């Protein structure tokens, strides 16, 4: 539940993306037979549902300072991950804690009797 | 769907005079809220959005206010050219559901 | 009023090369569509066209002589520059930078530097 | 760094004490790092507003960050600009380094002037996004795309041959620098403000027809406003 | 490139002679001409500007005219002062040309 | 700027249906995917639909029942919406105008245009 | 991208819908990645057939691949061919990618023709295998060797000194290239079809 | 590879079969890498010792890892070397290396040899510290760092510019190999053994002060021990 950036915001994005879900020929699997550079992106336009996009706008804003600080903090030079330790650390804070059923952990499902 | 309300169905003002309108939507939507407004025989023109800020070339006199299942406008020292028709909007997603509506009358 | 300087290379043999330039201390030549350019005049002879430069980064060159005629500048301090490859005395004239002097409509160029002068031996 | 949720059909903060299930992170592809284009946040697209959102500074050394897929942008830049003395400005872009894959008007500048700093750097420290690589820093050549990145967790020719308006600069780094527009080998039009790619594509009605077309050895440089062309106006 | 040529090539003069000379390029110049005077040990300072405009500095004694492939260089009331060489240039294609040159000789 | 272009109002026969279209000034049309509103007896704005100016692909109220028939011509600048058995009771002012979700962007329809029955 | 889980004495793929703890990912270390030599799969080793499994194409810029080791390679191959004008052909390998540490017939190749493409790819999509880093592109000077990867959950000189046959080609990135086998500083035998690096090497006799 | 937990006030090995979770990993910010100084080892900073420490060997390449924060390391080293025939030796630092942060006295070389081998190594597989980057080989410009790293689960202008002492190196990579400091211009002293940065500094007490100051067109280049200046001992 967070408010939406407060500078005007394009709901429109039309975008591009490098996903293509499936492959119906296995040439365009070989990289000998695979579309020009450019033809691995795919497109469409995002809507904004539920108020979405004006949101993502402000924490990419809010997420300049926090992901550049972070930057500044990196030694890699060209920092390919990222989220790849964010998951771990989803794990780290979900796991080895006390958890029988008291804790606030594990998804506990309800008791069988 | 967001439901949404204006009050009150009209408002008589002298020239100069402040006024306020009001308005409601059934779920806090955090802000994504729009006003407009029209003379008879002419289409609506947005005045607000994003609940609190005014759409340029709107005058000074308008004020946006409140958020998610509150919100209000205000306009200070009202001019004969604002009398008209008022309408807010929901943003959140769609459809995008407009307030029952208010106009203005003069004294 | 702009005080274009000529400067050059000294006498050379035939078959040489020589390096030539101008600059003009009077003015920046920051202004866009500036443009130079060189002439010369042998023997007495009338404006036979060399080079044109601009500050906009174009070049011209008289095709007759082009192919052993290049262009070089140096704006940091205003200067102009032209060499040329296998000089010999059929190169041997009087010489003249020159810029836009009605500056931007029809060329006019028109404004003259000190005037340099080549010989070889 | 905090990551947007989608949850309740709105964006929380991922940085809260409880880790709560109602969310499912069942695989690594709910994870995203979308680039955004800074142009969808109602900023400036003249280009002299451009130079004056880049820093122009000399400085600790560049990164540039691995993100998402996101939104085409309708205007970019190309550089080729150099010091006043000829000298290289601004590091070449690395390797595998491309534009973005989708800006509609990529701008091009050429030119010289003092182009101060070494990686420029952005004034809002918005990022410059080439191709899946977000910048730091301005690379010569390939396309700029300024924007912003966020992070959040998940519960035809035109594509790329759309591109406009390319232009020379007078200066570069500073206030007093200029850009002139580029047509038919004629160099015009300061693009001063408030001029969108398209404002200055009909503007090749001019082309060898509606005023300019130089009848002499080369371009005369007429002023952005025939009161817009400025036409005969060159000097 | 393109030929250019100029005539007459040497005029003999006296003091308040009307001096004629004329320019003619192979080519439409189209009015994109200049006119130059010259004096040993000296360049060769522009008379004539799109076909006709003295340039500034100019004695008003100079006039000048023309379109297309021709164009002419005057002196009203010339005095022994006008003795010099004289050029004209094509601006409107290049390469640059120039014309074959005129002098005046005063006798 | 973009002026939604159309036709005055017009009478029509029972039963029926008018496909109603809106030509944009300018350029700034194609990436808007315009919104569609309505007044019915000059009542307050229901919101109709919307169709991508890029794909054609539509959203309508559900509230508005027998929705309309919603296309997009990009190279004419234009876009479309079809009205369906029509009575009496429909006359209303059709817009084509842009309700943008922010202020970014935005396009109106000033036409007045209302179709009517009888 | 599906793993395979040794398990039952067969390989599973890992895309089932519970993670099973009849095995245990104990550790990172029970992750791999091996390379398999493509030539195992009964792939000709004709060295006109390695032409012919190249695809010599112009493309999407290369990439490669860290993976598991692997089994040995009878047949690799190095290049050194150049462009008619003598111009570069295939991009100098990287600094880190050296060829594979066993073939035990690494061949060579050298001399100039047309060279097509700049990435080449292999028609198969097999990947180059160039010790730790697979490949989508050849590499110059260094040992290519084919393969694909494998990925799977896991539950003295002469390695390297082996190695012959290196030849000349006329033309190049065409199936209508000459390979010809270079002895004592002389150019013969074309190589076409059905010779063993072993074939070739008895006929030094003739030296 | 072992890493330290902090328990019951004593780092605990991690490479046993049993995690006992009164340590918990939260978070991944617990975990360290941290360089050390081989210095705080009592190891000798003498120069020569330096080359006594490094192997002079051609080998198997080069590899550096990212490595934490940690103790300020007294003395470092910089070097110029070359080969007899004026060729590089040791491989230039990749990009992005700088000296290490906090090196208080870095003690730079020039000069050559022998210089044998291409990658040196660490007699004791120590690894140089070079910023953020721990490395198996020397590498030729910024500060050395000798140092090793350890592995952790966590339950003023002077601090950059200090540094002194430059000489000159005859022959290298061999314990034949002779140093000589250098100030104002004027190479001088072996450098014996036992000497700290600050005995060399409290050498500058001669400089324009007492003795030496050669009188002639250069350096005239003292023999170490007035005595230890060696005043007039250069041959
Ligand atoms: C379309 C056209 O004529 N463009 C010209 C080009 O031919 C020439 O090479 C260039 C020189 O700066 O000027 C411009
Ligand atoms: C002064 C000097 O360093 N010379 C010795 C040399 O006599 C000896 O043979 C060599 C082998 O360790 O080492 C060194
Ligand atoms: C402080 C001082 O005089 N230092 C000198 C320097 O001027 C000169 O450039 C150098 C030449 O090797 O020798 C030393």
């Amino acid at each position: 539940a967070i408010v939406n950036a407060q500078p005007k915001c394009n709901p429109n994005l039309h975008y591009w993306t490098t996903q293509d879900e499936g492959a119906a020929i296995g040439l365009a699997w070989i990289p000998y037979f695979g579309p020009a550079a450019e033809g691995i992106y795919t497109e469409g336009l995002m809507h904004n549902q539920d108020g979405l996009i004006c949101g993502l706008r402000q924490l990419a804003n809010e997420t300049t300072q926090a992901l550049q600080l972070f930057l500044r903090a990196t030694t890699e030079l060209r920092t390919f991950s990222i989220l790849n330790r964010k998951a771990i650390d989803f794990l780290l804070q979900r796991w080895g804690g006390t958890c029988h059923i008291l804790g606030p952990d594990c998804c506990i499902e309800p008791h069988d009797w | 769907d967001i439901q949404m309300t204006q009050s009150p169905a009209s408002l008589s003002a002298s020239v100069g005079e402040t006024v306020t309108i009001t308005c409601r939507a059934s779920e806090n939507i955090y802000s994504y809220l729009a006003w407009y407004q029209q003379k008879q025989g002419k289409s609506p023109q947005l005045l607000v959005y994003n609940a609190k800020t005014l759409i340029e070339g709107v005058p000074s006199r308008f004020s946006g206010s409140g958020s998610g299942t509150q919100f209000s406008l205000k306009i200070n020292s009202l001019q004969p050219e604002d009398f008209g028709s008022y309408f807010c909007q929901h943003h959140f997603g769609t459809p995008f559901t407009f307030g029952s509506g208010t106009e203005l009358e003069i004294k | 009023d702009v005080k274009l300087l000529e400067s050059g290379g000294g006498l050379v043999q035939p078959g040489g090369s020589l390096k030539l330039s101008c600059a003009a201390s009077g003015f920046s030549l920051s202004t866009s569509g500036v443009g130079v350019g060189w002439f010369r005049q042998p023997s007495g002879k009338g404006l036979e066209w060399l080079a044109l430069i601009w500050w906009d980064d174009d070049k011209y060159y008289n095709p007759s002589l082009k192919s052993q005629l290049s262009i070089s500048k140096d704006f940091s301090r205003n200067q102009v520059f032209l060499k040329i490859s296998n000089v010999d005395i059929a190169d041997t004239a009087t010489y003249y930078c020159a810029r836009r002097d009605p500056f931007g409509y029809d060329n006019a160029m028109g404004y003259w530097g000190q005037g340099t002068s080549v010989t070889v031996s | 760094i905090p990551l947007g949720v989608i949850h309740n059909s709105t964006l929380q903060v991922s940085d809260v004490d409880k880790l709560v299930c109602r969310d499912k992170l069942s695989s690594t592809n709910q994870l995203r790092s979308v680039g955004l284009n800074l142009e969808g946040n109602g900023v400036a697209t003249d280009v002299p507003s451009a130079t004056k959102r880049w820093g122009f500074r000399s400085g600790v050394p560049p990164k540039v960050v691995n993100y998402e897929a996101g939104e085409w942008a309708e205007n970019c830049y190309n550089l080729e600009i150099k010091k006043p003395d000829g000298s290289e400005c601004l590091p070449a872009a690395p390797d595998g380094i491309r534009g973005f894959p989708r800006c509609r008007y990529v701008h091009k500048v050429s030119g010289t002037g003092p182009c101060a700093g070494d990686f420029a750097f952005h004034k809002e420290g918005a990022f410059f996004l080439y191709d899946r690589l977000a910048s730091t820093v301005i690379y010569r050549g390939t396309t700029f795309a300024e924007g912003v990145v966020a992070f959040l967790i998940l519960p035809p020719s035109s594509g790329y041959y759309s591109t406009t308006i390319r232009y020379q600069a007078t200066g570069f780094g500073t206030n007093e620098t200029e850009y002139l527009f580029e047509v038919d080998n004629l160099t015009y039009v300061q693009l001063e403000s408030r001029f969108t790619p398209q404002f200055l594509l009909q503007l090749n009605e001019t082309i060898y027809t509606s005023g300019k077309r130089s009848n002499t050895t080369g371009k005369l440089i007429w002023k952005v406003n025939r009161k817009i062309r400025s036409e005969e106006l060159s000097f | 490139d393109i030929v250019m040529t100029q005539s007459p090539l040497s005029l003999s003069t006296s003091v308040g002679d009307r001096v004629s000379l004329t320019c003619k390029a192979s080519q439409n110049v189209g009015t994109a001409v200049a006119w130059y005077q010259q004096k040993p040990g000296q360049s060769p300072k522009l008379l004539i500007y799109s076909a006709s405009n003295r340039y500034t500095g100019v004695p008003d004694r100079f006039t000048g005219s023309g379109s297309g492939t021709d164009f002419t260089l005057t002196i009203s009331n010339m005095q022994s002062e006008d003795l010099a060489d004289y050029f004209c240039q094509q601006y409107s294609s290049y390469p640059l040309t120039f014309g074959a040159g005129t002098k005046l000789e005063l006798r | 700027e973009v002026q939604l272009q159309e036709s005055g109002p017009e009478l029509e026969m029972p039963g029926a249906s008018v496909k109603i279209s809106c030509k944009a000034s300018g350029s700034s049309f194609t990436g808007f995917s315009m919104n569609w509103v309505k007044q019915s007896n000059g009542k307050s704005l229901e919101w109709i639909g919307n169709i991508d100016t890029y794909y054609g692909g539509t959203t309508y109220n559900q509230k508005f029942k027998g929705k309309a028939t919603l296309t997009v011509d990009k190279s004419s600048s234009t876009a479309y919406m079809q009205l369906k058995s029509l009575t009496s009771e429909d006359s209303a002012v059709y817009y084509c105008a842009r309700s943008a979700y922010y202020g970014s962007t935005f396009a109106y329809w000033g036409q007045g245009t209302l179709v009517t029955v009888s």
